[PDB]
DNA sequence: GGAAATGTTGAATAC
DNA sequence: GTATTCAACATTTCCTTTTTTTTTTTTTT
């Protein structure tokens, strides 16, 4: 959950990060063992990816 | 002044500015006078009586023991014959006593002819007891 | 005399009055012991099918007979010639057996006896208390009743206790399969009818209920006392209210000819516990945990709830510093949040029983991660206090010393506790205090022969049967002390409470006229109650009398409030009173710690003011011992408020530590 | 494996 | 279609609410 400005909330207790494995051909949403209580920790990568993808999609619709 | 149940007029006033029109104090006074001229309660003798009712546990208990004269206790009458679980007993005793007290005060009035209870739950066939 | 108990003092029956009934003795003598299982399971039912029987009671085992109660002109008749049937006078029966017969017969004595030949109250009184609607697409209710019966007491000799057990009934249709057949354990069961006015549940061969719960092994419970708003209507739906109802019904059916009198325990010493003393004990208790490292671990498979963080937050809320870790640390205090024990298919899969055997010299404590949430999900603080105090107790066990102060027990005594691995020998563990160090060993078989020799007639409590009881043994004299639960429940003064609540109901049935309240306003200007009264009268209408529900803002605490309510009572409106006060003492036998040293009886209850709703009765415990007079130091062993959570205990504190020591030896050995 | 203390179901007994 | 005794797991409490307690609608697909 995210309001596109602040108050981001994730159902995962963990810090879901996003890693590209070139040995395979996959982008892996892997789980560091972070705890749900420390939601003010370092910003993971999955949230960044989703936010940027949303921004680009809405940008496409606005440009349309 | 709610945003759950209304548009945010703080935001609308920020965004529209004075394109958000508002009838003024003189206009509101004129509308108030017009509404008074069509609803002149005071010069004609209409009276509005207001009561605030709380729970009436003894009154409800006497009514329940009249409903089932040979049962043992009014808590048992509520549980068995009305079908109320042990969790809902206090809440039902609260909202039922007020409703019945208002109904009794309505009936004992000399010439009122039309009551309307407004509850939250419907009293349809799912609550027949 | 003292507090009231369910032990029966006297059962008085006019035996010549039972004119009203005919009693027969059905003797199944003659037939072989091998024939006994063949021809005794239906003997009760063959007697039932014979005619107009009220009820029957199985006699004393050595007598080997059934006593059967019938109407006066009725005659029993069985077709079996092997059975012996002789008329029996009422005086030949033991008094409690005759009382059990008459207690059973109450439902059909109160009614018109309904000349259909199969009247039956073979099972005793069942007073309906609660009902629950069945789940959807099913009819009928789940009936929760309270059963009244007499049973001879186990610990006491030649004495019987009146019992108030809960019994649940469910409709027979609930146990019928979809094809129309009933289940295995529902067929051939006795069937019960709910009375048309809804008081009693009684046996009827056409009945729709059987005596089983909705779900297997599920337990329903009726609360012991309920006085939540001094409501007589809620007092009546509790076990003590059902007991008062039964005492009324007994004299309605039989007059004064049948009476049951309960026993009062002689009141030597009864000390009470305040919440302040408990809090003073507890805040000083936890301080000994500071200088030991405490570790929280979460080894549940698929760690999902992060309950370890909740445990840490709760622990630091009591100003105890602790650290979360991925694995238990050898040498420190460890809490292992593990999964449920049965869901782990093998021992080595379970974190429990693995680090327990791995870290053989490490204090451990475990929990399930659902057991720290309330029903609304907030952290449960009581669980974390319990966990911390159990950790403290186990640390005291390992360190072989007391970390907090404990009352001095008797000197030169050894605490023995048998451990369940039944007339075969058990492992018996020992604890002993020398100087200031607690020793813990395992008793040798040479010792346990001397213990069993000195225990005399009481050796059966310790060296025979399932669940044997621990001992305190004095080796230099051969004296012992066994602490036995008699099963006797201790009752509050239910009759006086009932009278007071009835008077309050009668008083509160009326609305207070405005004239009386205005008079009290006029006459007592110095009372501080006057302003609230004037505000209430201003809010209220000017003519209609004030209902009692408006008075709820005015409590019964201040002397002015008490004077106001007493004046109202003098005017004829008994609206409020005090029943939880210690001056009246109605709710003694549910509070504090009672200890009669001369008789060896004791019990423990709650602390503080009596709660408005009490769910359990305190049992009476008896001290079997060989002293001429029990040593004074023995009663010091109960002066601890942390064995039980913030409450007095009924077992000596050396037995808790010894139990923990035995639990530690499960994995080291 | 929250604890103790109370309490009830089911099962075996079983006279 | 039995009665009585009894051993095994549930339940409530705990430095004291679990919290509030419902019916209702338009449109395209
Ligand atoms: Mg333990």
């Amino acid at each position: 959950f995210s309001d596109r400005s602040f108050t981001h909330v994730s159902s995962a207790t963990h810090k879901l990060s996003l890693k590209s494995d070139f040995l395979r051909r996959k982008n892996l949403i892997f789980s560091d063992e972070k705890v749900e209580g420390s939601l003010i920790e370092k910003h993971g990568l999955l949230t960044r990816f989703v936010n940027e993808a949303d921004v680009i999609y809405q940008w496409f619709l606005g440009t349309m | 002044d709610t945003v759950i149940h209304n548009f945010d007029f703080k935001y609308l006033n920020e965004r529209l500015g004075n394109k958000l029109l508002s009838l003024s104090r003189e206009q509101k006074q004129r509308v108030n006078n017009y509404y008074h001229s069509r609803r002149n309660y005071k010069d004609n003798g209409v009276v509005l009586t207001v009561k605030y009712l709380n729970s009436r546990d003894a009154f409800l208990d006497a009514l329940l023991e009249e409903y089932k004269p040979e049962a043992r206790s009014s808590h048992f009458i509520l549980n068995h014959y009305l079908g109320i679980a042990e969790s809902e007993q206090a809440f039902v005793r609260s909202w039922l006593s007020k409703l019945l007290a208002s109904i009794k005060a309505f009936i004992s009035s000399p010439d009122n002819r039309y009551m309307l209870s407004l509850l939250n739950r419907t009293l349809d066939t799912t609550r027949q007891n | 005399q003292g507090p009231l108990s369910t032990l029966i003092e006297q059962i008085s029956i006019d035996t010549d009055w039972v004119r009203s009934f005919a009693i027969y003795c059905v003797s199944y003598k003659g037939i072989d012991f091998s024939e006994r299982p063949k021809r005794l399971v239906t003997l009760a039912s063959e007697t039932y099918k014979s005619g107009s029987v009220y009820c029957l009671v199985k006699g004393a085992n050595k007598e080997a007979c059934y006593w059967v109660l019938l109407p006066k002109d009725s005659k029993l008749d069985l077709k079996d010639t092997s059975l012996a049937i002789k008329p029996s006078s009422a005086a030949e029966l033991p008094t409690w057996q005759l009382a059990r017969l008459l207690i059973k017969a109450i439902p059909k004595v109160l009614s018109g006896t309904m000349p259909e030949i199969k009247r039956f109250e073979s099972e005793g009184l069942y007073y309906l208390v609660k009902s629950k609607k069945l789940p959807k697409d099913h009819s009928g209710y789940e009936l929760t009743t309270v059963e009244i019966d007499l049973a001879p007491c186990a610990a006491l000799g030649f004495k019987q206790t009146l019992s108030m057990g809960t019994k649940t009934f469910s409709p027979l249709s609930w146990f019928t399969l979809e094809n129309g057949e009933v289940q295995k354990k529902a067929r051939f069961a006795t069937r019960y009818q709910l009375d048309d006015v809804g008081k009693l549940v009684s046996k009827s061969i056409k009945g729709d209920y059987i005596k089983k719960p909705l779900y297997s092994n599920a337990k329903n419970r009726i609360q012991a006392i309920d006085i939540t708003k001094e409501s007589y209507s809620g007092f009546q739906l509790s076990k003590v209210g059902i007991l008062e109802q039964f005492m009324q019904d007994l004299k309605q059916a039989y007059g004064d000819s049948v009476s049951v009198k309960l026993q009062r325990i002689p009141g030597e010493k009864h000390r009470f516990v305040s919440d302040t003393i408990v809090k003073n004990h507890y805040v000083g208790l936890f301080d000994a945990l500071k200088e030991h490292r405490l570790v929280i671990c979460d080894l549940t498979e698929n760690q999902d709830t992060d309950a370890a963080l909740t445990l840490l937050h709760g622990i630091e809320h009591l100003d105890i510093n602790a650290e979360i870790a991925e694995v238990p640390i050898r040498g420190a205090l460890n809490i292992l949040i593990v999964g449920n024990k049965d869901t782990y298919k093998s021992d080595e899969e379970d974190p429990y029983q693995v680090y327990r055997k791995k870290y053989q010299d490490t204090v451990f404590q475990s929990c399930y991660p659902e057991r720290l949430w309330n029903r609304q999900g907030q952290p449960n603080r009581h669980v974390v206090e319990v966990l911390l105090k159990e950790l403290l107790i186990k640390l005291e066990v390992h360190t072989r010393k007391h970390l907090i102060e404990y009352p001095s027990g008797p000197e030169r005594c050894v605490y023995y506790m048998p451990q369940r691995p039944r007339d075969e020998p058990w492992p018996v563990y020992a604890s002993k205090l020398v100087g200031d160090e607690w020793q813990y060993t395992q008793a040798t078989q040479e010792e346990l022969e001397d213990i069993e020799l000195d225990l005399g007639n009481d050796k059966r409590h310790v060296f025979h049967g399932f669940e044997r009881s621990p001992v305190i043994y004095w080796p230099e004299t051969g004296d012992y002390a066994i602490f036995i639960d008699t099963g006797i429940q201790m009752l509050p003064e239910f009759e006086a409470v009932a009278e007071r609540l009835r008077e309050l109901k009668e008083g509160r049935s009326q609305d207070v006229p405005i004239a009386l309240l205005a008079q009290f306003i006029e006459e007592n200007p110095e009372s501080k109650v006057i302003n609230k009264l004037r505000a209430i009268l201003s809010e209220w209408d000017d003519v209609a009398p004030l209902p009692f529900d408006e008075f709820s803002t005015i409590a019964y605490k201040s002397s002015d409030e008490k004077q106001f309510y007493d004046w109202l009572r003098e005017q004829g409106f008994f609206l409020k009173t005090s029943i939880r006060g210690q001056s009246e003492g109605f709710f003694n036998a549910s509070l504090g710690f009672f200890y009669n040293r001369e008789q060896g009886m004791y019990f423990a209850g709650g602390k503080g003011s009596p709660q408005s709703k009490i769910e359990t009765f305190s049992h009476l415990y008896l001290i079997k011992h060989s002293f001429d007079a029990l040593p004074e130091e023995v009663e010091n062993l109960f002066d601890v408020y942390h064995l039980r959570h913030r409450l007095p205990t009924v077992t000596p504190y050396p037995f808790k530590h010894l139990r923990e020591y035995v639990e530690m030896q499960r994995f080291r050995s």
